[PDB]
Formats: C-alpha cells, sequence, structure tokens
RNA sequence: GAGAGUUUGAUCCUGGCUCAGGACGAACGCUGGCGGCGUGCCUAAUACAUGCAAGUCGAACGCUUCUUAAGAGGAGUGGCGGACGGGUGAGUAACACGUGGGUAACCUACCCAUCAGAGGGGGAUAACACUUGGAAACAGGUGCUAAUACCGCAUAACAGUUUAUGCCGCAUGGCAUAAGAGUGAAAGGCGCUGGUGUCGCUGAUGGAUGGACCCGCGGUGCAUUAGCUAGUUGGUGAGGUAACGGCUCACCAAGGCCACGAUGCAUAGCCGACCUGAGAGGGUGAUCGGCCACACUGGGACUGAGACACGGCCCAGACUCCUACGGGAGGCAGCAGUAGGGAAUCUUCGGCAAUGGACGAAAGUCUGACCGAGCAACGCCGCGUGAGUGAAGAAGGUUUUCGGAUCGUAAAACUCUGUUGUUAGAGAAGAACAAGGACGUUAGUAACUGAACGUCCCCUGACGGUAUCUAACCAGAAAGCCACGGCUAACUACGUGCCAGCAGCCGCGGUAAUACGUAGGUGGCAAGCGUUGUCCGGAUUUAUUGGGCGUAAAGCGAGCGCAGGCGGUUUCUUAAGUCUGAUGUGAAAGCCCCCGGCUCAACCGGGGAGGGUCAUUGGAAACU
C-alpha cells in the first residue's frame, strides 16, 4: 500500500529523515512517490518541516502513515485535521 | 576534406597501444583464453637468467631474466640494482618500464617482491630496490 | 482528450491490400558536422478501401497495433 | 603534519625574515648549506614563482595541500585581486589572528596555544588552528589559561597592533575590526607570482 | 524445499491445482457438450446453452478464469446460440 | 584555451616521441601517530565446509503434552506473506535503456471512499487412533474429527453483452438513460447489551499504487560482412490473451527489410551520473538512485492479485554429498567465511534501540534489510610528532685555499604547554514510540462497550560507559619518502674506472662523474612518499569548433558516367528545415549558487539554478 514514512539520510551516527510518500514494497532509501517533509530527531524539540496540504491529500487518498510519522503528524495536528475532514 | 566527405566517412582517430602490453591481458584457465585486464604488475617465473649487451653508445653486462608471466606470455625483464639472487624457476613480480639500452626489454623485476631480494647495502632511494631501512 | 501523433507523408507501396507504406522525408543536422541530411522514415498505415495509390501525399494518425507492423490509420489523400 | 625544524634556516632560504625581526638574516644572510656563503647562479622564472609561494606558506606554517585548497577558495571569491584575497584569508586563519593580537610572540607559539585549546572564540573552545576567523568574532584566552607566563609576557611585550585589529589587555580579548589591507600585509611578498604559480 | 513454509505451499498448491483442473475441465465439458449439441441441432440446445453459461460464470467465480475471459466466452456462446 | 625537451655544424619548416596538470574501487616498494567521513573480488556468472539471510497468526479450526483449572509447549489444517527486501551482470545491439508521448486494446492483493449483500444446507479430510514398509528421510491402510478449509441450492447484474434513444470523439468508437435475454457470492471470530461495536466475508464502482502493451527520437566496431526474410509482409476467418496484434491456426495473395547500412560477425547491461577538457568533445557506467536481465545449465508449467518464482515444484543435464547400500539430498551472483584464480581487495562480529518490511487486534515473533562495531593509510578532511629564550656559533659529521665554512639556535641550558599519550573521576543526544492506565470531544447507538480524535501517567539503547566533559603527570611514547646534469626547485667530497651501474626524453660511466655507489649538505611533499598500470589534457597528433596534399605524408594515369552532394535570376504559394511566445516534463541524490549544522574541514542538511539538438500548442516567412 501507499505509505508515508521516514527515509533516512545524513551520515553515520548523525541521522536525518525525509518524510516521503512511498509504496510499502519499495526500498527504504530507494524509489519513493514524493517528499512531503523533514524530521531531525537530534534536536531536543524534534524539528519538523511539513507540507500539510500534501499530507492531507495523500491521507484522503488512503496513504497509511508509519508509527513515527503518525506521532509526527499528531504533534503537527495534521491527524486532527484529517479526522475532521473524515467527519 | 569537404563536409559531405566527412559525413560519408567520418574522422577516425589512431588507436594507441600500451608500452607494456603484457600487463594488459589476463588469462582464464577454464576457457583457456586471454582476458583484457589492466594490471599494475604481474607475477611470473624466470625461465632463464643471464646478461645482455647494451646498444652502441653503452657497453656493460646488463642483467636480465626471461620470465613467463601468470598469463602464459613470455617476456624479457631487467633486474635493477647491484647483485641479485634470481635463478630459473624463481617467482618474480614484473612492473612496466623500458630499458633504453636493451633491444627488446620492456619490464623491470620489482626488487623486494616475492623471490626477488632487495639490493644489499643500498642506502639511498631504498624504496626503489626494496631494501628495509637499516 | 489526448491526441495521437499524426504524420504527413507520401505513399510508396500499395500492392498490399487494405494497407499502404508512407514516407515522412524529414531532414536532420548531422550530429558531428551539422550538415543537413535527408532522413527518411516510413510507416505502414491501414487503408480501409485501398483508396490511396503510390506517390500520393496523405496523412496518417497513430492507432493501436493493427498487424505485425501496422501502427497507423489513413486519414486523407492530400495529393495524387 | 607540522614543520618543527629550524626557523632561521627556513627564513634565510626564503631570503626574507619570517619573524619580521630580521634576526635570522642579521648573521649569515645566505641560503642554508655549505653552498650558502659562496655566490649562486641566477634563478629561473619557475624558481622565482616557487620561492614566493614558499614564502607565503612558510609565513603561515601551512602544508601544501591545505595551502592549495585555501588558494582555490580565494579564487572562488569574486571581488578584488585574487592574490590579495588569498593573503586576506591567510590572515583570517585562527593562528595568525592570535599572533596579530599578540598573545604569542611567534606563529609557532600561537599555533601551539590554539592546538592546546588555550584560545576561545566568542567564549567557545576552538582547537583548530586552521579555523577561519571572520570579522567581529571575539578571540579570547581560556579563563584557566589566562594566568600563564607565556601569554602574559607575549601580551606585555607586543606593542604594535595592526590597524585592523582591536585588542583589550585585561580581558586578553581581541577581534578584527576590518579586513587587512594590501600594505598592512607583508609588502615584500609578491602575491602575483604566487597566483601565477598556482595558475600553472 | 529448505523452508517449512515452502513445503506447506507445495502441498496446498498441489491440492489447489487438483481442484482447479477438475473444475476447469468441468466447465470445458459443459461448453463442449453445448457446442456438439449446436452442431447436431439437438432439442435441449437451450438447456445446454444455459448450463454452459452457468458453468462459465461458476468458473469465473472461484478464480479459475479471469472476468474478461468469462465475458468473452459468454459472448462466444451467445453468438453460437 | 600558457608550454618545455629532442632531428642540425648552425637555421626555418614539417613531424613523431617525451615531460610539466589532473584522476583512481588501484597494486607494489620504503615508511607509518591519531581522529571524522567514505570506500574495499575490478580476475573465476569458478566450486563452495560451517553458521544465519522468511516467517507469522490460538481473536480461523480441532486436537495433543505439561504447571495447581491455569498458563506454558507440541505438532495439524487454514489465512497472509514468501513475486518485497538482499545479490550479481552472465546474457541482451533489443522499445533493454534514456527521453517525449499514446492505450476509445489493458490488469491491479494489501490501502482509502461509495453503493449493496452477508440465506440456507451438505459431504469431506488432515490432525488423531491404531497398522504395513524403512536408518531416517519418509511412503502407505483402515476408522474417526473442525473450521474463516471445500461443494450444491437460494437471492443479488450495479458486471458484461444486445437493442432504442440522447450526447460526443480519433477510424475502430466513447459516455449517459431505458429496456430486455442468460447466469453469477459469501464466513465467521472477538466484545458489549433479539439489538449491537469492531476485525473479517461477498458483488459493483471510483481513487491511489503497482504492473502491461504500442510509438517518435537518441546513444558501439567491422563492407577484408550486401543482400536478408517464407507465419516471412498483408488480408479473410477461427482460437487464444488482462489486453491489441501472425500471438496461434486454416485459407487468400507475394509481399516485407536493405548503402538513411538490412543481414552476419565482434563487443556491451542502459541511465542519473563520475574523471578530464576553455569548449566542442574524449573516457568510464565502482560506490549511491532508477530501470532492465539473471538465480548451477536447459526446458515446462502449478499456486497466486502478482512468478513462468535466488533461498518453490516437475523433467533433463553437469557436478557434489549422506547412506545401514535398501534408499536419500543439494545449489552462497543473501551476510560472514573457505578453497581456487589474481598484483589486488574485510569479521565465520552485536542488536532489532532507531528507519523500513511480513504476520497479528495487540503485546509481540521474524527481519545478515538496516543500524552499529571489527579489519585495510584504500581515499578525502582535521590535529600532532612540541613552544619561547638560547653562542661571533659547544663537541661530533662533512668540507677546507687549513684561515675557515657548514650542519646551526640546530643541540645543550633555562622557562613553558598537554592537542595528543597515560591515569583517574563525570557522561550523553540518537527515544519517536507502540502496548498499558487515566480521562475528554466528535460520528453512531435505545443503550452501551467500542471506532476516530485530543491531553496526561508509564514504558524501552546494540552502539556503550561510546562520543563528550573535568582534573593530575610527563617533552616525555609519535618522520619518513623521493629528488638535486637540462627539461625542473635542489651541490660538494670521496669510491668507481664504458666495469659496477643509472635513465620519463635528451643522455651519463673509458682514472679528476654536481647524471653511477656512498657520505655531507640542499629541494619537494609529508603520515605519507615514490614506482608501475589505466583515462583526459597538453595533442590543431583525425583539425565540426580547429589541419592539410608542387618539393616534407598525401591529387586516382586519364576519361564516360548511375546513385548521391551541390546548384543561375525572379512572382506567388507551402511550411520540411530555420527562428520565436506560452505551457508540460527533463525524479531524488550528485556538480554549481545561496543559507544553516557538526569546535574547523571533510561530511551532513535546507532553498535555488542548470541540464533536451525533449514534447504540445500559437506565431514569422528573409534563407534552404
Ligand atoms: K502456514
Ligand atoms: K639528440
Ligand atoms: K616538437
Ligand atoms: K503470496
Ligand atoms: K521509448
Ligand atoms: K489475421
Ligand atoms: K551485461
Ligand atoms: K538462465
Ligand atoms: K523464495
Ligand atoms: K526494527
Ligand atoms: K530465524
Ligand atoms: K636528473
Ligand atoms: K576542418
Ligand atoms: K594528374
Ligand atoms: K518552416
Ligand atoms: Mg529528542
Ligand atoms: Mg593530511
Ligand atoms: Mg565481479
Ligand atoms: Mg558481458
Ligand atoms: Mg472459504
Ligand atoms: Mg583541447
Ligand atoms: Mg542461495
Ligand atoms: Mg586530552
Ligand atoms: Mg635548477
Ligand atoms: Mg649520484
Ligand atoms: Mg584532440
Ligand atoms: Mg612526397
Amino acid at each position: 500500500a501507499v505509505k508515508i514514512r521516514l527515509k533516512r539520510m545524513g551520515s553515520k551516527k548523525s541521522p536525518f529523515y525525509r518524510i516521503v510518500v512511498a509504496d510499502s514494497r519499495s526500498p527504504r532509501d530507494g524509489r519513493f512517490i514524493e517528499t512531503v517533509g523533514t524530521y531531525n530527531p537530534l534536536k531536543d524539540p524534534a524539528e519538523v518541516v511539513l507540507k500539510e496540504d500534501l499530507v492531507l491529500d495523500w491521507l484522503s487518498k488512503g496513504a497509511q502513515p508509519s508509527d513515527t510519522v503518525r506521532n509526527i503528524l499528531s504533534k503537527e495536528g495534521v491527524m486532527k485535521k484529517h479526522h475532521e475532514a473524515k467527519n | 576534406p569537404t563536409i559531405n566527405q566527412l559525413v560519408r566517412k567520418p574522422r577516425k582517430s589512431k588507436v594507441e597501444k600500451s608500452d607494456s602490453p603484457a600487463l594488459n591481458k589476463g588469462y582464464n584457465s577454464f576457457k583457456k583464453t586471454q582476458t583484457n585486464v589492466n594490471s599494475p604488475q604481474k607475477r611470473g617465473v624466470c625461465t632463464r637468467v643471464g646478461t645482455m649487451t647494451p646498444k652502441k653508445p653503452n657497453s656493460a653486462l646488463r642483467k636480465y631474466a626471461r620470465v613467463r608471466l601468470s598469463n602464459l606470455i613470455e617476456v624479457t625483464a631487467y633486474i635493477p640494482g647491484i647483485g641479485h639472487n634470481l635463478q630459473e624457476h624463481s617467482v618474480v613480480l614484473l612492473r612496466g618500464g623500458r630499458v633504453k639500452d636493451l633491444p627488446g626489454v620492456r619490464y623491470h623485476i620489482v626488487r623486494g617482491a616475492l623471490d626477488t631480494a632487495g639490493v644489499n647495502d643500498r642506502k639511498q632511494s631504498r624504496s626503489k630496490y626494496g631494501t628495509k631501512r637499516p | 482528450r489526448n491526441q495521437r501523433k499524426v504524420y504527413q507523408g507520401r505513399v510508396v507501396s500499395d500492392k498490399m491490400d487494405k494497407t499502404i507504406t508512407v514516407v515522412v522525408e524529414t531532414k536532420k543536422n548531422h550530429p558531428i558536422y551539422g550538415k543537413r541530411m535527408k532522413y527518411s522514415k516510413k510507416y505502414k498505415a491501414h487503408d480501409e478501401n485501398n483508396t490511396a495509390k503510390v506517390g500520393d501525399i496523405v496523412k496518417i494518425m497513430e492507432t493501436r497495433p493493427l498487424s505485425a507492423t501496422k501502427r497507423f490509420r489513413l486519414l486523407e489523400v492530400v495529393e495524387e | 603534519s607540522r614543520y618543527t625544524g629550524p626557523s632561521w634556516k627556513v627564513s634565510r632560504r626564503l631570503g626574507i625574515s619570517l619573524s619580521g625581526t630580521g634576526k635570522e638574516l642579521a648573521r649569515r644572510p645566505y641560503k642554508p648549506g655549505q653552498h650558502g656563503p659562496n655566490s649562486r647562479g641566477k634563478v629561473s622564472e619557475y624558481g622565482m614563482q616557487l620561492t614566493e609561494k614558499q614564502k607565503l606558506r612558510h609565513m603561515y606554517g601551512m602544508n601544501e595541500r591545505q595551502f592549495r585548497t585555501l588558494f582555490i577558495k580565494a579564487s572562488k571569491i569574486k571581488e578584488g585581486k585574487h592574490g590579495v584575497n588569498f593573503m586576506v584569508l591567510l590572515e583570517q586563519r585562527l593562528d595568525n589572528v592570535v599572533y596579530r593580537l599578540g598573545l604569542a610572540t611567534t606563529r609557532r607559539q600561537a599555533r601551539q596555544l590554539v592546538n592546546h585549546g588555550h584560545i576561545t572564540v566568542d567564549g567557545k573552545r576552538v582547537d583548530i588552528p586552521s579555523y577561519h576567523v571572520e570579522v567581529g568574532q571575539v578571540i579570547g584566552v581560556r579563563e584557566k589559561s589566562q594566568n600563564i607566563s607565556t601569554i602574559k609576557e607575549a601580551v606585555e611585550a607586543t606593542v604594535g597592533r595592526p590597524a585592523f585589529v582591536s585588542f583589550d589587555t585585561e580581558k586578553l580579548e581581541g577581534s578584527f575590526t576590518r579586513l587587512p589591507e594590501r600594505d598592512e600585509l607583508y609588502p615584500e611578498i609578491d602575491e602575483a607570482l604566487v597566483v601565477e604559480y598556482y595558475n600553472q | 524445499p529448505n523452508i517449512e513454509s515452502a513445503i506447506k505451499r507445495v502441498r496446498t498448491s498441489a491440492n489447489a491445482n487438483a481442484k482447479n483442473s477438475s473444475q476447469t475441465n468441468a466447465m470445458r465439458t459443459a461448453i463442449k457438450k453445448f457446442e456438439e449439441a449446436v452442431a447436431a441441432g439437438a432439442d435441449n440446445v437451450d438447456a445446454l446453452y444455459n448450463e454452459a453459461v452457468k458453468a462459465v460464470d461458476m468458473a469465473a467465480t472461484k478464480g479459475l478464469i479471469h472476468k474478461n475471459k468469462a465475458n468473452r466466452d459468454k459472448i462466444r456462446l451467445s453468438k453460437l446460440a
């Protein structure tokens, strides 16, 4: 299925992540449909940059966030917006 | 040439050839064919060890060895330095490089590699001739 | 609605029934020397009633494969 | 790596005083070696260019590889003369910044201070002598290290601060007010020859 | 096989193949009876027609033949009838 | 967009050779302190010991063994996964790939949303119980046994198809409405109170994703490879496919490709990219990303939404292994590792803590993907191997014109520092979670639990006591390599005597060698240095940009000539080329520009730009 998940980048022991829309079958760092945000856990308040409109459109289209992306979208309130849209 | 002539028969640059061809071809025992592999050095066995006479300007007894390489090609290689321990059936390593004096010698036998002992008493440019720092 | 590629050409073979061979006759610059060269590409187009003859200027629109080589449909006979 | 051999010998080979005192050249101002005292033949154009390049890199105590990379950075700079920009970057090097402020008598001494961490930038330890110091940054001695005879003697002895530096003795803190100018740098060194050398 | 799951799939695929081939042959026999009856001009042609269509649809179900395959077969049978 | 050396007694020209620059998945030789990041079978797609690399679900089902009726096990059946992820590039000169389009000729499990259904029965069979054969592998026999396993019947046509209308396109035709004829399904589990939440089940539709096919254009050598083709080219039917189609078959014709290079041969995965270059170009296709093909060799199909399936099946073949000799078993181009080949490439390591993936309601299980650690100076970057003072200049080396000169402020001596090193203490971020427990809001209910959403409590680190921080002790443990005749920065003494030997090119050595060996000095670079190998440059040395042919290499001995190339002036017209506006695209990462983050740098991250002889559409008509 279509997944919204973290593609790891950066260097050894210095992780960074791009929140990207990708098919669940594709490799973690390989083919992906589209990038939607970034996520740097090394900052005390994990820094997140997000394309909320793109995320909401994909969620409506049926994209399934991973667990960490679900936490990220909850903290950004995107999950609440999607919930309201479903209602 | 006219532009139309060039279209009909385009330019073709000369083909360049290595100065040490024996190092550019490997061997495959299974298929018993030669491969195209670029190697910095190649191992061989001394089929004959002796001396050679230089070209006209020079006169000496230049020490050489006829070596069959790992790819089954026989070549002639020079033995740099003063004195050596090489006999026939000795396993040696060959590097590229011509010897201007000798007619058909294109390779040097690396000193300090495999059976080739370094040059005794060498103290300057020791990395060449393969002698340990004393 | 999406458009299918259409080509203008000259018929060069009609001995085959229900079909024709068309030629495009373009010119392209030689990649190295830049001289304009006569480039000829020919397609096998489907004629419903063998209306077109040899040496006729016609138009053909690409279609689903109609045979082993056919990929085009005859549209008009611009000249005879 | 870091050169550690004699300093006078390097300076007299270059024919100019790296320390700026002229002390090395004062006695025996020949090139080093047994062939020094006797005259030597004239040098070729390649030799002249090499000598100027060596002057710069030995002045700032750098290795050739890092020196070449720094030269390319100066090239990437758009405005002003390429050689002048290159020398300006050489000054902005942290070792020379400390030396200009006068916390050390010699660039070797300044380099050792920086490497051992006695120097701080804006209150933050920086052990990299190669560190690029920008205009306005505050270079200061580590609090623990401020009470060391070495830097104490160096500061009190150093009298002349270049116009482009501003220094405070009590705090042992200095900073570049502006970039050095061509004249403020060493005028003996011809940067054009070095530019041509690396232009090859 | 070297994997327990691989061995299990061998058994299940064998059983499924037996069942699928049996049912597919049943559908083919139904169509075969209808076509022979059509050629002979028999009297139960309509009954055999309905049974052939019924068999084709039941084969489409259970995933013996693709839906397009079933639709083409039904069109073929209708033109024959 | 730099040149230099070398033909000669000297010169100009022509011309080759060689060098100065840069690059590496490099190897070798001498040497070697540390850290960050990255890279590491290029050869034999050679053969592989051993270990692991794909399982999961008890909330689908029935059994079976133990723990004081529990939970923990065991194998069944059944569902999903196994077609992903990982590896290699052998094959392939081809719609394989790149780019730009087309499909009104297509399919799509899981995921989202919508509309419907979810009724009734039936017969089995593993497991199990015995029982035959055997070392086991495993093969059977009989007798039962359940299901979300299987099969019928019932209803469902919104699916498809046919007709009639209406609208529309690009020829076939597309969409909408109505009718009509034939037929098609399912399964229950968990939990609340016959009703019901939720996970499942069946039909149809749309979306998303993935896949399939067709087409324009582009990227190898050879003519000492010129003809090739016979389901071949087309048509008519039939069958087949998800789908169009010689995809297949029967008939009908004789067509089709080819100097715009077919065919054959040789070589080759293609690309983003990477090295080089002023650019045009030349070379490469490692690492990373996309696509493709392959899974011991060859062939075939089964299951499935999806394979003609790396760790599945059948057959054949080559090879290997275990046997009680009866009979069995296997495929590292998965991670390590072994042997072999080679100049040459690593540990048979820790963990699922993070990201991702399979199953499951979930805890959670699995995950040699992936995170880490290990080994190699293999590469790039960073820091050291001490700092200040220190003599008309100690001794010792070297050399002296015996005065001295040089190694040399170098050392010694004095005064400092601890990056590093050792010793001790302190010590992370990476962790977000999920589950679980509290509550609260929306939609639904008759009501609940529950669904979704929101705030709290709690929970978890292999790396690892790692990075990092603090304090104390010691200049103490930490510098080699090449070169010094010209090119080319660097010179003397001995030894040697065309010998030994050196040499990239020119060229040195024949008893006074700055060219050989050593020593002393000096130059270049530095934990590296040098040699070899390969690629681009210089090389205008294949000259499109950008060369030539009287004597340097180069005009066919001459003509006649098909094809092709080129073509006098001018009116109108067309728009193939040509030029141009707008628009779509040229993925991400990478180069380059800006801005941040790592003590700096490498490196990492953010934002741009560029990149096409790209494609659609709209224009102009000077030139061809
Ligand atoms: K199973
Ligand atoms: K000469
Ligand atoms: K020349
Ligand atoms: K499956
Ligand atoms: K294409
Ligand atoms: K046909
Ligand atoms: K290949
Ligand atoms: K194969
Ligand atoms: K498998
Ligand atoms: K995990
Ligand atoms: K396991
Ligand atoms: K020389
Ligand atoms: K030209
Ligand atoms: K003539
Ligand atoms: K035009
Ligand atoms: Mg955090
Ligand atoms: Mg370094
Ligand atoms: Mg390989
Ligand atoms: Mg190949
Ligand atoms: Mg069922
Ligand atoms: Mg050029
Ligand atoms: Mg395997
Ligand atoms: Mg320390
Ligand atoms: Mg010189
Ligand atoms: Mg010498
Ligand atoms: Mg060229
Ligand atoms: Mg001539």
